[PDB]
């Protein structure tokens, strides 16, 4: 989103893990990275040198109709014919792929397999069984346009790139196609490494929130301080907007007091602090210094500011936690009576 | 050993037993809808054997979502549907008054008066009640056009529940919904040109309504318009993959490799239809997909190209934008034109959405209705679907008529003025008309005796009593304020109800009661083991 | 007690017990292959409990062979035959 | 289908037979098996 | 999910469930070592001496105990006669080699140990070496004949057995060409051996009994293909448009049927063996050439008439030369009573051999071949590898005494492991004295002064 | 016959007239192949009986259905080309002796009871195999874990 401002963004960053090595081993690629492996020697690889990459589409086996196909056989000449015409059309449609010059293909299903043999002499790194919806990722990223049908596979959507990589180094010996790098712009993507499977699925998980966390900036620039400091700040604030409240909101505002103590409060119990000393220091603090940097930081096992040790979080984060908690609450509290049937 | 049959594993309930097991059950589907009326009133969170959760207020959704065994009860379940169908709300004062009428049935038979001399009764002072509540009119088929206060009034007929505390958007978002599809519900055009997107966000407040069908489709390659610029558009309906003539045909190549010739052809057949479409006038939109070539033709020939549009949308499509569903492109375009309004496609929520900025003739329109959780969109689906059916049909029907008890006691106190005439024609039929009044007497009270608890106002005793004394002389007027708890007019306050409501809400409950009280005996097939478990 | 979710079949242990059922999960998959490294070390036989034997001083295949109840355990066993894919050999002492 | 060996000569109820060299190989092991028990128990510097 | 023994504690049950294998072959060695009646499921029964059967239909529980069962036929393969020896020392092995376990430092220590003592007793071994001609291997084989149920004719199977090695005739001799059919009945004298192949093949020609009962001279052909009305291998369907095009089709079939024979009597056929069976049509337009043919003959044995006759098995008569015929001297199919059997000698040069045997019941049979394989294989043997050992448990005890000597002249805290090693091949030997005694301890330090 | 394509004869009488025509096809390739050297044929699908007779009269060693993961590494070494399709550009049959490889001996061994076609010497010198050889299959395995946790 960078040069366009601030939006509404959706992830179109990939992240694949492969189960082998650790934490820091993964690392971001210039470029774009593929699950599917090579054709193997099915056939015959990687990387053609300079590449040219194609977004190949449809069908590849020999030339069958949609409709009903049956080449009935009356004569006895014909299965020459038949058996040499079918090495024409499945031939011709591989010439063509190289005479545009794209280096590579990618097909998802129905691809033949006599006709990877006149594809071994090409050196082309034929790749099957690509994500079918993907084809609007890829896409954008190798700068490579889809191509449809047979005929049109023109020199023009040709993936303008130079290397193609299929590394199996290093445990686990399960290797991955990287592609760097391509002329076009505004596709990232990254590949991340742990052992057990278990940190992949959370090193993964560590960045969907690191990487919304970026998005709440962009979505709504603004960021407060943790450590509960946020928190802080209503128990003084809101309670004052209380006591000029008079009636019954007096009390239930008060609440409001009673309830955004616990985010300081477990986050210092977490760490073995007294719930009752930080937080009693932090009324302190808040009430002396507008609560504007203060609060509890676990490395400084203390109540520092936030801000000053860089403690920071984005404006929504913890407004648009607060709206649910409320708007759940009301749900929940608009609940009587409980009974049970079949929906 | 007798058999004496009849037969095993059935039994007959008879007589009086009957009339206990059909009485007697009535109004339990009465404890169960009590919460549901007054704005002060609560919700309810029902359970299933497929482990999950609903927690709304709606009637229909307490009853039909039920499970029960006593005919009487299934059978006010089926009248509370009834309702639900035919107009938005009143579901649930059909039952409430439905078994407070036939409570106050099982109660005359301490006086030992016949059944069909309660139902003789009872139709007397039904009719008679309707008949008052007819003669109140203040309908506004006229100008003033605006009738804003109707539209408030539907708001008045959602309030409670969770959506009415928030406002007061709604009938806004509502009212302005359907005054769009409003000329298409008089057509017999269903509420289905209104569609409902849940993009859970911020809460139930933020959610709004934005002018321009919403859609979340594609755009589905990326060599693509990423948005359409005043653009025409296209609803369509032909066939994109299965690609065959509609014809029993079997291409039999009896060469060697014809089908080359053959499996090209078809492959080219799909590019002639597809250049009509190039041919004029710009954007693509069709229910049945399109295969990956033919979508990829368009991607290239510059046309927006929108595949899977279900069958409510490209009816919804036509409604928006003002296009003709119209496939065959072998004559275009005679009486075929699809007029646009930008088309920019936003994300919202972290979901794709494509939505047209511009457009013209709305006659249907989708409305985002963001939350906090999807138990609560469930329900807020629900609310907007009641009162978003009330006022639909009260834009058929333009009677209007005062909400808060003010409708119901004008019903009761005509009722019971006739009714005190009752006796006299003639004596004891005289009790079951003045009794159906008290039914719809103890529908307020059951409104905010056992329902309006809070702000605390709750009296049975008081707050009714204020509007029989205080509401003979208001004839329609002096309804309740059970926010406040005093007897205020509605009509200075905006509680404006729909005639066709609240008069179906006796009409059900009366022919209901009668077909009850018909019943002498009731008979069962035992079908599962047991099962008393 | 609870009333928390969700039994029957569904549970969960807590701080202590579980830093503990841990640990001793690792120290089982681990103290039977304790054994195996080092010149001094020996080779074992695991039964198909259909009679058939497997003799083996690898640790990598014997943990395999084992079975590995449990998620601390099968841990290991994972971590196992991480080692022959960066190596080939230390699988015994590397757990 | 068969098959089965016969008993050779038959007796009360069951009985247990020792052929003397298979006993002694047998049963010197049987001794054997509370020796290796009651050698770490003999002595001071032991085990209990 | 289930306990492990450990340490020790199960170290043990290891070895005395080692010797516990051993213990069940002390009886067969080869002096009087009586046979083994051992039943068997399904309801297989049989009875000998053989280590790799008789343990090999015996099934056994434990580890130590199943890898013992294994080096019987581990070993059998390997040369074929050391059965009931490799088991038997095996065992006695460990035996002589427990005490030093837990009284010796560790289990590691004797395995260095034992490398000194392979090493050494394969030299000693190598030491007590005779050289084998290549009449006198009838020396030899004469050994491998004398343990079993072959002593009685001790004579006629060494020469049956170093004959059928005779014919193939290869250096290095497959006994896949060498079958052994086992009549019932007769005398066990009577076990000639054919320089050709008996089939259980009955009249052939089933269509009639014309063809030659045996003829002289014969000229054979051996067939993998059909020989009858061959279906389109590409699944064809037919389609009569025709009113009279159903003759013309039934022709065609009766048609390839003899044009199938015509090309393949063009090779002065006499006989063809043809593995499959013969349609009855192509059974009569070659049968008018006086040619005999035998069909359903197994795949290995058209193997065995390949060498034999000298013809080459080929496929689709269309392609057939004159180096596919053969030259065989006679073929007659004697009844051995109420059953046929078509018998197929001669040719010069030809390396099949089929030994038919001949004595009592089929399971006495069996154990004659079952011993006489160990005759057969105890010569290639000597003949692969053209160079003998002193027998009789003699090179036994003298890579004892041997090892024994080097034990004094080692420096080490291992060297109680040579000695086990030793100590335990003394016992190759002992049985011999103990299945003949009593008693065989006395004789024992007699060869000791003698080596 | 490819699937798909069926055979609907008529008004032949010519059923047999391509019956052959199915086998030669095959055979053609064969020779076409034999042609070129056809010392040694290694195939990984197999060879069939009527179609060995013919690598047997030219005493060509031919062996049915080997492993893919083996006629790679061996061609690897030989110089040669392991052939997928015979078709090599258009038109062609067809092969090419400089297709095949290039080795001293593919003698065929024995080990007890068992034998193995072993390929001494090659174009490229980077062969090697290990045939270990102990008491028991309990042992001669576990010898192999030792070896493929060494030669790591
Ligand atoms: N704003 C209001 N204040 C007091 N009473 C109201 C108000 N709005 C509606 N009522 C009345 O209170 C009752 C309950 O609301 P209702 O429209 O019946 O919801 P539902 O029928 O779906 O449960 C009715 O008699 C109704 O008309
Ligand atoms: N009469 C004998 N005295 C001593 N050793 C013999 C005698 N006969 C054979 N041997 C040797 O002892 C060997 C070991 O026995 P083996 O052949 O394996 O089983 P078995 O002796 O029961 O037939 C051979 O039989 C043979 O080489
Ligand atoms: F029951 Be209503 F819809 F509130
Ligand atoms: F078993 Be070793 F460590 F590979
Ligand atoms: F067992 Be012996 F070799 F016949």
């Amino acid at each position: 989103m960078d040069k366009d401002r601030k939006d509404v963004d959706f992830d179109l960053i990939k992240m694949q893990g492969r189960v082998g090595g650790s934490i820091s081993d993964s690392k971001l690629i210039n470029g774009v990275i593929l699950d599917k492996d090579f054709s193997h020697p099915q056939m015959p690889k990687e990387g053609s040198d300079g590449v040219k990459l194609a977004i190949l589409t449809c069908p590849f086996e020999p030339p069958k109709p949609k409709t009903k196909h049956k080449l009935d056989i009356s004569s006895v000449e014909e299965y020459q014919k038949l058996q040499t015409y079918e090495q024409d059309k499945f031939k011709e449609m591989i010439d063509d792929v190289k005479k545009a010059g794209a280096d590579v293909v990618i097909c998802q299903w129905g691809f033949d397999d006599e006709a990877n043999h006149l594809l071994l002499q090409n050196d082309l790194p034929a790749v099957r069984w690509v994500g079918g919806q993907e084809l609007e990722h890829i896409a954008i990223s190798t700068n490579g346009r889809i191509v449809p049908r047979f005929q049109d596979l023109s020199k023009d959507k040709l993936g303008t790139c130079s290397r193609i990589y299929e590394q199996e180094f290093g445990t686990t010996k399960d290797r991955m196609l990287i592609i760097e790098q391509s002329k076009e712009t505004k596709t990232v993507t990254c590949f991340v490494r742990g052992s057990n499977k278990m940190i992949v699925d959370e090193a993964e998980r560590a960045l969907h929130d690191s990487l919304c966390v970026v998005r709440n900036l962009v979505k709504d620039s603004r960021v407060v301080y943790g450590g509960g400091a946020a928190e802080v700040t209503m128990s003084l604030a809101v309670s004052e907007e209380a006591d000029k409240q008079r009636g019954i909101d007096q009390y239930a505002f008060r609440g409001f007091a009673q309830a955004l103590d616990t985010i300081p409060m477990t986050l210092a119990e977490n760490s073995g602090l007294d719930p009752i000393g930080t937080l009693s220091t932090l009324k302190s603090k808040q009430l002396k210094e507008k609560i504007s940097n203060i609060g509890v930081d676990c490395l400084g096992y203390g109540s520092n500011d936030m801000k000053e040790l860089f403690v920071v979080d984005p404006f929504i984060g913890k407004k648009q936690q607060i709206l649910l908690a409320t708007q759940l609450c009301r749900m929940i509290l608009k609940i009587d009576n409980v009974i049970i049937s079949g929906k | 050993m007798s058999l004496q049959l009849l037969n095993p594993k059935a039994e007959s309930l008879r007589r009086d037993a009957a009339l206990k097991v059909n009485v007697t059950s009535a109004e339990g589907l009465q404890s169960v809808l009590e919460t549901n009326l007054g704005p002060k009133g609560t919700l309810k969170m029902l359970v299933d054997g497929a482990g999950n959760i609903k927690l709304t207020k709606d009637g229909k959704v307490l009853l039909t979502e039920m499970q029960i065994q006593s005919p009487t009860a299934v059978l006010i379940a089926r009248a509370a549907a009834a309702q639900d169908e035919i107009t938005g709300d009143g579901t649930t004062t059909v039952v409430c008054l439905v078994g407070e009428l036939l409570r106050q049935a099982h109660r005359f038979i301490q006086e030992g008066v016949h059944p069909r001399i309660i139902t003789d009764g009872f139709e007397i002072a039904r009719k008679e009640s309707m008949k008052f509540l007819d003669e109140f009119k203040i309908s506004k088929t006229n100008l003033s056009n605006d009738r804003e206060f109707l539209l408030q009034v539907a708001r008045s007929s959602l309030l409670t529940k969770v959506d009415a505390d928030l406002t007061e958007v709604l009938t806004p978002i509502v009212t302005d919904a359907v005054l769009s599809v409003y000329d298409a519900q008089a057509d017999n055009l269903d509420l289905h040109m209104v569609e409902i997107m849940q993009m859970q966000h911020l809460s139930p407040k933020d959610t709004t309504f934005i002018k321009g069908l919403v859609l979340d489709h594609g755009g589905r390659h990326p060599d693509m318009p990423t948005r359409v610029k005043n653009a025409y558009v296209l609803i369509l309906n032909v066939s994109l993959e299965y690609e065959k003539t509609e014809v029993n045909s079997g291409f039999f190549y009896s060469s060697a490799d014809q089908r080359d010739k053959l499996a090209a052809s078809e492959r080219k057949f799909v590019d002639a239809k597809l250049k009509k479409i190039i041919d004029l006038k710009f954007v693509i939109i069709n229910q049945k997909g399109i295969d990956p070539m033919s979508l990829d033709v368009f991607a290239k020939h510059n046309i927006l190209a929108l595949r899977r549009a279900k069958r409510r949308n490209m009816e919804r499509l036509q409604l928006v934008t003002g296009g003709e569903a119209q496939n065959s492109v072998e004559d275009l375009s005679p009486q075929i034109l699809g007029f646009s309004g930008l088309v920019y496609q936003e994300t919202i929520g972290e979901e794709k959405f494509t939505y047209v900025t511009e457009n013209t003739d709305p006659k249907s329109c989708t409305i985002l209705i963001k939350g906090s959780t999807h138990y609560a969109l469930a329900q807020t689906k629900d609310a907007v679907r009641d009162g978003l059916r009330a006022v639909a049909n009260v834009l058929k029907d333009k009677n209007i008529i005062p909400g808060a008890g003010a409708f119901y006691i004008a019903l009761s106190r005509y009722l019971r003025s006739a009714n005190m005439n009752k006796l006299g024609a003639k004596g004891k039929t005289k009790t079951g008309i003045e009794a159906f009044a008290e039914a719809l007497l103890v529908i307020p009270k059951t409104l905010v005796k056992n329902s309006g608890f809070d702000p605390l106002d709750v009296l049975a005793m008081v707050e009714d009593e204020l509007d029989d004394a205080q509401d003979s002389d208001e004839t329609r007027y002096v309804g309740v304020d059970l926010n406040i708890g005093d007897s205020c007019d509605p009509t200075i306050e905006g509680i404006w109800d729909s005639y066709r409501v609240l008069r179906n809400a006796i009409t059900g409950a009366t022919g209901i009661a009668s077909n009850l009280l018909l019943c002498d005996e009731l008979l069962r097939a035992g079908r599962s083991t047991l099962k008393e478990t | 007690s609870r009333s928390d979710t969700l039994f029957l079949g569904g549970e969960k242990i807590s701080g202590d017990d579980i830093r503990n059922q841990n640990v001793l999960a690792t120290m089982a998959v681990a103290n039977v292959v304790k054994s195996s490294l080092g010149p001094v070390g020996l080779d074992k036989m695991l039964v198909d409990d259909i009679g058939d034997f497997t003799v083996t001083n690898d640790g990598a295949t014997i943990l395999s062979l084992l079975d590995v109840q449990h998620p601390a355990g099968k841990i290991l066993v994972e971590l196992a035959q991480q080692q022959d894919r960066e190596i080939g050999d230390g699988t015994t002492s590397v757990v | 289908l068969p098959q089965n060996p016969n008993a050779g000569l038959f007796k009360q109820g069951y009985n247990s037979y020792s052929n003397a060299d298979g006993q002694i190989i047998k049963s010197i092991a049987a001794i054997r098996e509370l020796h290796q028990m009651c050698l770490t128990s003999m002595g001071p510097c032991g085990r209990n | 999910g289930t306990d492990a023994s450990q340490g020790k504690g199960q170290i043990i049950s290891n070895i005395n469930a080692c010797v516990a294998v051993q213990e069940a072959l002390k009886p067969t060695l080869g002096p009087l070592g009586s046979d083994i009646l051992i039943v068997t499921s399904n309801q297989k029964t049989t009875i000998s001496n053989d280590g790799a059967t008789i343990l090999k239909l015996l099934d056994v529980v434990h580890p130590a105990a199943k890898t013992l069962v294994d080096i019987s036929r581990a070993q059998d393969a390997e040369v074929g006669d050391g059965t009931t020896s490799v088991t038997i020392l095996a065992g006695e092995l460990m035996k002589e080699a427990k005490p030093f376990l837990e009284e010796g430092i560790s289990s590691h220590l004797i395995m260095k140990g034992y490398r000194k003592a392979v090493s050494l007793a394969v030299e000693k071994i190598n030491e007590l070496a005779v050289d084998i001609t290549s009449e006198l291997l009838e020396r030899c084989a004469r050994t491998a004949m004398s343990s079993k149920l072959i002593h009685n004719n001790a004579d006629f199977f060494v020469k049956m057995c170093v004959d059928a090695v005779l014919s193939l005739d290869r250096n290095d001799l497959d006994d896949k060409l060498i079958g052994i059919k086992k009549i019932p009945g007769g005398a066990m004298e009577e076990s000639l051996f054919i320089n050709g192949v008996a089939f259980k093949k009955t009249f052939s020609y089933a269509g009639f009994e014309q063809q030659p009962k045996k003829f002289n001279n014969p000229k054979i052909l051996s067939l993998n293909v059909e020989l009858e009305l061959k279906a389109e291998k590409d699944n064809a369907e037919v389609r009569v448009e025709h009113v009279e095009d159903y003759q013309a089709i039934v022709d065609a079939e009766w048609q390839l049927i003899f044009e199938k024979l015509r090309q393949v009597e063009e090779t002065g056929a006499n006989i063809v063996l043809s593995k499959l069976p013969i349609g009855d049509l192509a059974t009569q337009f070659f049968a008018d050439r006086n040619i005999f043919c035998a069909g359903r003959v197994s795949a290995d044995d058209m193997n065995r008439v390949i060498q034999a006759v000298g013809g080459s098995i080929q496929s689709t008569t269309s392609d057939i030369k004159p180096e596919h015929l053969g030259t065989c001297a006679l073929f007659e199919e004697m009844q051995i009573g109420s059953e046929r059997y078509n018998l197929f000698q001669g040719c010069p040069q030809a390396k099949t051999c089929t030994l038919l045997l001949r004595g009592g019941a089929e399971q006495v049979i069996a154990e004659v071949e079952r011993s006489l394989h160990d005759a057969i294989m105890i010569v290639k043997r000597a003949l692969q590898n053209k160079l003998i050992v002193a027998g009789g448990g003699a090179t036994e005890m003298e890579v004892s005494k041997c090892l024994r000597d080097y034990s004094k002249t080692i420096a080490g805290k291992q060297q109680m492991i040579i000695n086990a090693f030793a100590k335990a091949l003394e016992v190759i030997p002992r049985q011999l004295c103990e299945n003949a005694g009593f008693d065989a301890i006395e004789i024992l330090n007699k060869l000791r002064l003698a080596h | 016959m490819a699937m798909g394509v069926q055979i609907n004869i008529d008004d032949p009488e010519q059923l047999e007239q391509i019956r052959k025509r199915e086998a030669g096809i095959v055979l053609e390739r064969v020779k076409k192949i034999i042609d070129a050297g056809a010392q040694v044929v290694l195939t990984t699908k197999g060879i069939d009986d009527l179609c060995l007779k013919e690598f047997v009269e030219a005493k060509i060693m031919g062996v049915r259905r080997c492993k893919k993961e083996d006629l790679r590494r061996i061609a690897r070494a030989t110089g040669a080309t392991l052939v997928s399709s015979m078709s090599n550009l258009e038109g062609e049959e067809t092969f090419e002796s400089s297709y095949l490889g290039l080795c001293d001996e593919v003698v065929q061994a024995k080990f007890s009871d068992d034998e193995c076609i072993l390929i001494k010497g090659t174009s490229k010198h980077s062969s090697s195999s290990i045939i270990l050889r102990g008491a028991n299959d309990y042992s001669l395995d576990e010898m192999e874990r030792s070896l493929h946790d060494s030669l790591s």
